[PDB]
This record gives C-alpha cells, structure tokens and sequence, in this order.
RNA sequence: GGAAAACUUGAGUGCAGAAGAGGAAAGUGGAAUUCCAUGUGUAGCGGUGAAAUGCGCAGAGAUAUGGAGGAACACCAGUGGCGAAGGCGACUUUCUGGUCUGUAACUGACGCUGAUGUGCGAAAGCGUGGGGAUCAAACAGGAUUAGAUACCCUGGUAGUCCACGCCGUAAACGAUGAGUGCUAAGUGUUAGGGGGUUUCCGCCCCUUAGUGCUGCAGCUAACGCAUUAAGCACUCCGCCUGG
C-alpha cells in the first residue's frame, strides 16, 4: 500500500475535483475546492487547484503512498495547475492520462443556452 | 488492389495513436482508397484486431 | 495515455499539452456542451471546412 | 499626452544637506500650499530628534524606514464586470519610490502631538522598527491583494 | 522493438542515392530502383541489415570493447560526437591523421602529450616563459584537441569500428582490415561494400539519413553494456 | 395528316466493367448517458453574471468492478456520394430499385409532355398497443428585472423511439416545371475510362457523366445569371394579372 497509487483528477467548468486512490481504485483520499471556503463560482480557477491537490495527497496519510500517475478526466481551467501544483506535495508525477468520457455519438445532449 | 480487413500492418499505420482515423488529408491516399479502406478497419475493430481507443 | 519519465514535470507537460491538442477530448467536448440542430452542424462543418 | 504615448518625466534637483534626491521629494510632498520654507524646516528639524533618539544619521534611517513602508504588490482594477476586477499587480520602481512617501506622510499627520516637529519623526522610528500605523497599512495591503491570489 | 518502424526510417530520406552515371556495380543487391537520376535504396532490406547491425553491436560492448566513431563528412562532422558523447565512445571530426590505428605507438606518444600539455599549465611553469612562446604552446594545444579531441582518453586499440562514408574516409577502412578489426558503416551508391563486413545501405548526405540512423547504432551499445 | 415500305442517331434491350449514408428485413458490436446492486472512502455535490431551489451523514458526489435498459452511431466526414422529392451516416448477411462508363450484337420512332386519376411525402400531430435512456412543450419551484407568463437554474408529463393504420401540410427553397438541341474560356473535385509515366503506388498526363468556384457574348428593372442560364430556340403542363 505505499508508494503506489492512481490520481484522479476531473476539473469540470465548475469546481475542481481530486479523488487519490491506489492503483486498483479504493478512494484513498480527496477533497475539492468547496472544501477549502471557495463557496462559489471562485472554483473554477488554476489557483483552486492550487491548493485542492496537496490537501488530499499530503492528508492522505495511512499508507505513504506517494507516487501517483494522475489521471485526467474533465475539460475545465484548473486542468494543468493541478498537476503542477502536485509537485509543490512533491509525489513523483510519472504517467499522465487524459481519460476523458468521449461519446461514439450516442445520447442526445441538452438544449442550446441563450 | 482491394485491403483485405486481416492484414493488419499496412492497416494500422492508418489508425491513429489512439485508435480514430486518419483522414485522407493528413494521409494522403486517393478518394476511393480511403473508403475501401474504412470499410475494412472497421470490420478489423469488430473482431478485436484493433481497438476503438487505447 | 502517454508515459513521460526522466525528466521534469514542467517538461512533461510540454508533452502532454500538445498530446491533447492533437486529440477529439477539447473539440469534441466543446462541440457537445449543448444540442445543436441537425441542420446547422452541417453549415458549421462547412465554414470549418470552406476556411480549411 | 496620455494616449499619443508616455509623458516625458521631469529631472529633480537633490538636497544640499544630506545630498539625496529622495529628501527633496519628501520636501516637496510635506510641502502644503505651495510653503516651501516653512516646511522644509520642519524636516530640518525632524530628523534631529531622528538623530536623538538613534545614534546614527537619518539618511540611513530615511532608507531603511522607508523600506517597511513600500509595498511589493498592489491592486489595479480590471473592467470585467461580474468578476472580483481585483488584479493584484506588482508595483513599478517609480510608483515604488512614490507611494512609500505618500503613506508616510498621509499618517504622520493623524497622531497625538500637534507638532510636525515630532508628528513626522515618531512615524519614521516606527518605520524604522518596523511598526506604527504607515507600516501597518502596507500589511493591510498585503492581506488584500495577498488574499485575491486568483488572478496573477 | 527491435527494429527501426518503416515510417520514420524513410522519413529521414534514406532511400535516396547517389546520381545514376555516379554508380558502382556492387551496390545492385541493395537498389530497389532509380527515378530520375537517382536510385532507390531497397528500404525493406536495409531493415534486415540494420537488425543485423544492432545485432552484433550489442554484444560487441557486452565484452567491454572499445567501438571507434568516425565522421567526416562535411554535413555530418557533428552528428557523430555528439552519439559517441552519449555512448561513451571516441569520435573523429576532423581529418584522419594517418595512421592513429596503425602507427599509433607515435599517436599514443602525443596522446600522452595532450594528458600533459593541459597540466602543464593549470600548475605553474608559465609565467617565466615567453609570451610568444605561450602562443604556440596553445596553438599546438588546439590543434591536438583538433585531431586527436575524440582520442582524449583512448589509450588502446578499438574492437570495432563505425563509418559514415568508405569514400571519403578510405583511409580508415584500408588501416581496418590490416588489423582484421570488424567494421561497419554507412553505405549507399559510390560506395563499395566488399571492405565491409557489415552492410548498413543509406543515404549519406543528409543530415537526418544520418542522425536518425547513427543514433541507434549509438544506442546499440548502450543496452549492451546491462 | 392517311396508307404501304426503308433507315439508324432518339428510345430501349444485350455483352463487359464500375461507384454508392438508395430502400426493406433480420442479426452483431463498442464508447457514452441514466438507474440499480456492491467494494473502498468523507463532507459537501450541483449550478450561475452572482446565488438559491434541488441532492447528501438512512453514506451523496468522486473512484473501481459487475448488471439492466433505451437511444444514437465519435474518428473516417469532404462546397463528397446516392435518391424523383422528403431524405439517407456503426457493422454483417439476405431480398431489391436506379444511375454512369465502354463495346457495338440486336429491336426499328417503340419518343416527349401529361389535365382527371393514382401513389410517395420532414417535423409536429391523432388512433390502437408497446417501450420509456437522454432530451423536453405544458406544469412546479428558486433567482434576475423597473416589471413577467420571457431569458437563466433545479425538477418534470405528453412527445422524442418501435409496430400498424391515419393525417398530406413546411422558407417542402436552386424562392427557378419537364424534355431536347445549340452558344468564349479558366479552374477544383467525384466514379471512372484510359493513358504516358510509374510510385515503392507515386504521380503527372488526355476521356462520359456528376458536382462546385470564377468569367465573355447575350440577357436583366437592378442585383445578378452565365454549357448545372435567369443566353438563343421548339414542344407540353402548372400558374399570375393592383393592395
């Protein structure tokens, strides 16, 4: 259990995310930009990203697992900054994947915004 | 000539580096080849000899 | 889904953000944030098309 | 002329006493209603009780007080709207220079004593410990643009 | 994976040659064919000479040998000190000096000179001399560093050796089979591939032809070695 | 015009090649969405110009595996292809329609247009049943505003989907009926046909029929159209004659 592991981050338009866990996925830490004050619409930056990050993988704590080949699943501004911000908890980022959910053309998605 | 949907090396150097597909633009093969050539990798992603991504 | 190792991560990025420009995720997603009507993705596939 | 380009900025003439050009501006900004004796005295006599109260001449004192009163960073206000349209911004070496003897003076005139005889020379030993009221504003500024972190 | 993908092995250029007039008759097994002037390197077979080229070179550096780079060509000079730099191998970009693998019992001698000349003057020995003669003390100082700068720490003979041109540097290869040393190199047309004994057909003057073709014979022996 | 003959171009059948999201029915497949079951795990998730309604401590979201179900078919994908129009886009098989090219064997005007008639005809609708995943009129609630029944957000029914009968209307548009001739050129591209070459297949060259972009003559009230006419003609049909 230490030292290796699975990052997940999905920064959607809204609220970045990070759930780390170990390399078969058992949620071993997360928290978010809600659970830093950001209470709205200032989680949609890099610099909520910022901090996100190291506040799950430094408070992970119950194993040392500190390797973590993120993973990436969502379009969103704080994309980038939260994988540079992974190196300030310092955790030997070695595999970076943008698995995102790409549709084959299959449902039909909600009404255009005016 | 006609490809033939087994022949995978000279067909998958036409398959993207996720598994989409070249357009004949970027490619560079005529008009009828690259559509008797897309009828051909996708009978080859149906039976697992390449995939739908990677 | 591209491994990138010794090196930095300020280099690896240099990798990985030009490994998702030449990919469907940013286009595609951007395309899909709301339904458009099944005639005016055809005029907007050919302006992205005309303009080349 | 502010959009054909920068104004050309003016040369300044340095004081004779402690021969520094950063005492002549202090000069100038203390000057109220265009006195120009009547208050460079009271400088002259401002930074004796400076040399009183610190055995080491003032225009190493000016400098060094100075320093605990210039920001690093600072806001300027961006139009966009329905955002913060707080911008922390560093600060240029000539706003730098100015803004640092803005507040030195600005809250060397809100004290107990009447005199600017000692109202100016309290704040600068303040200053030059690090402390007071001009010191305690560029802290505030430094929780304020230093707390709007999001937009670098 | 073991070989070089078809791709950007011709994406380099290596299945351009020489000019037709401008042909050796050896080189037919390797010529696929020739438009307009120039012949067409068989692609498909110099991967099955390549492979054979990662073979023995591979093992060559697993018993701890000492393969010798050369380059002389003027477009591919620098292509090759800096794979021996990252092989740890002993390269040549000027000239051959004519005879540093046949009589370099006076090669050595000033290959001693080169492990002196520099200490030399990093001690004292310098300031009573004579500003003039501090001159030609350095002008002989580049000028080994010139020749014999890829030869710095080499102090024995080499177990192979690797050519980018048997043309232009025929005065290598004639010193090589002297010695019953194994060699491989670069060919293409103008070129005679009897002096080697392992054949890699491509182009030779480009610069891509060659860097992405002498940097996995580089890296041949890296792997060797672990 | 009638009658008796003769002809081959028009029209049609042969023979030989092609190209195609042309239809219909039955199978197969993957990604995603939603819901459920489970593991692990902890405070928010979601949403906006800002928030709130809503959801979560009866373990939410996030993550991983598995399941069920419905709907579509990313990439290829293009001022490309096919069809009379509406239209048609995963893949496979069966059944079936049309066009184009080339050869000239054959039939010998068999042609064109077509009132009344008879059939196809997007969506939204309606009927009888299914099915119901997303989306979503009506409807409910929260914000905005000067004000709302609008815009925005959460939720949501008919519908969206299938089968069979209907309905027969669209800016059903190239706002241009069909047929056949004739009249500068230049340029992309499609299935070819050839080709010259080849290329390591590359190409670059002349060739019916499509499909675009420029542009003379001519035309138009002007914009513009211009071998895909809105030019020059002939046939037939539909239709207009102030708002």
């Amino acid at each position: 259990n230490i030292e290796n592991g699975v990052a997940h981050i999905r920064s959607t338009f809204n609220n970045t995310i990070v759930t780390i866990t170990d390399e078969f996925g058992n949620a071993l830490s997360w928290s978010s930009a809600g659970a830093l004050g950001f209470k709205g619409s200032k989680k949609s930056t890099p610099f909520a990203a910022q901090m996100a990050s190291e506040t799950a993988s430094k408070s992970a704590m119950e194993h040392g697992l500190k390797t973590v080949e993120v993973t990436v699943k969502g379009p969103g501004p704080g994309r980038e900054s939260a994988i540079r911000a992974l190196q300030s908890a310092g955790l030997e980022v070695t595999a970076i994947r943008d698995v995102t959910p790409v549709p084959h053309n299959g449902c039909r998605p909600p009404k255009r915004r005016r | 000539t006609h490809i033939d949907y087994k022949d995978t090396e000279l067909l998958k150097r036409f398959i993207s580096e996720r598994g989409k597909i070249l357009p004949r633009r970027v490619t560079g093969t005529s008009a009828k080849y690259q559509r008797m050539l897309t009828t051909a990798i996708k009978r080859s992603r149906h039976m697992a000899l390449l995939p739908y991504v990677k | 889904t591209v491994v990138r190792k010794n090196e930095s991560l300020e280099d690896a990025l240099r990798r990985f953000k030009r490994s998702v420009s030449k990919s469907g995720t940013i286009q595609e997603v951007r395309k899909r944030e709301f339904y458009e009507k099944p005639s005016v993705k055809r005029k907007k596939k050919s302006e992205a098309a005309r303009k080349r | 002329m502010p959009r054909k380009g920068s104004v050309p900025k003016r040369d300044v003439l340095p004081d004779p006493i402690h021969n520094s050009k950063l005492v002549t501006k202090l000069i100038n900004k203390i000057m109220l209603d265009g006195k120009r004796g009547t208050a460079q005295r009271i400088l002259y006599s401002a930074f004796d009780l400076v040399e009183q109260r610190s055995g080491r001449d003032a225009l190493e004192v000016f400098e060094e007080a100075i320093n605990n009163i210039m920001p690093v960073l600072e806001v300027k206000a961006r139009r966009v709207g329905g955002s913060n349209y707080q911008v922390p911004v560093e600060v240029r070496p000539e706003r730098r220079t100015t803004l640092g003897l803005r507040w030195l003076v600005n809250y060397a005139r809100l004290r107990g004593e009447k005199t600017m005889e000692d109202r100016l020379a309290n704040e600068i030993l303040d200053a030059a410990n690090n402390t007071g009221g001009a010191v305690k504003k560029r802290e505030d500024t430094h929780k304020m643009a230093e707390a709007n972190k999001a937009f670098a | 994976m073991a070989v070089i993908s078809m791709k950007q092995l011709l994406e380099a250029g290596v299945h351009f040659g020489h000019q037709t007039r401008r042909w050796n008759p050896k080189m037919k097994k390797y010529i696929f064919t020739e438009r307009n002037g120039i012949y067409i390197i068989d692609l498909q077979k110099t991967v099955k000479k390549v492979d054979e080229a990662y073979n023995f070179l591979k093992q060559v550096s697993e018993d701890g040998g000492q393969v010798l780079f050369v380059g002389t060509k003027k477009q591919a000079q620098e292509s090759v000190k800096s794979e021996a730099e990252r092989a740890g191998q002993f390269y040549i970009n000027q000239r051959w000096l004519g005879g540093l693998l046949t009589n370099y019992k006076t090669i050595s001698k000033r290959i001693k000179r080169i492990s002196e000349i520099e200490k030399m003057e990093e001690d004292g020995l310098f300031e009573v001399l004579p500003k003039k003669e501090v001159v030609e003390l350095k002008k002989e100082y580049d000028r080994l560093i010139k020749f014999l700068g890829g030869i710095r720490d080499m102090k024995s003979m080499p177990q192979a050796l690797f050519v980018v041109d048997p043309r232009k540097e025929r005065n290598a290869i004639a010193e090589a089979r002297k010695l019953n040393i194994p060699i491989v190199g670069i060919v293409d047309t103008n070129c005679d591939p009897d002096e080697i004994d392992y054949v890699i057909p491509a182009n030779d003057d480009a610069i891509r032809a060659v860097k992405l073709l002498t940097a996995k014979m580089a890296d041949a022996i890296l792997e060797g070695q672990q």
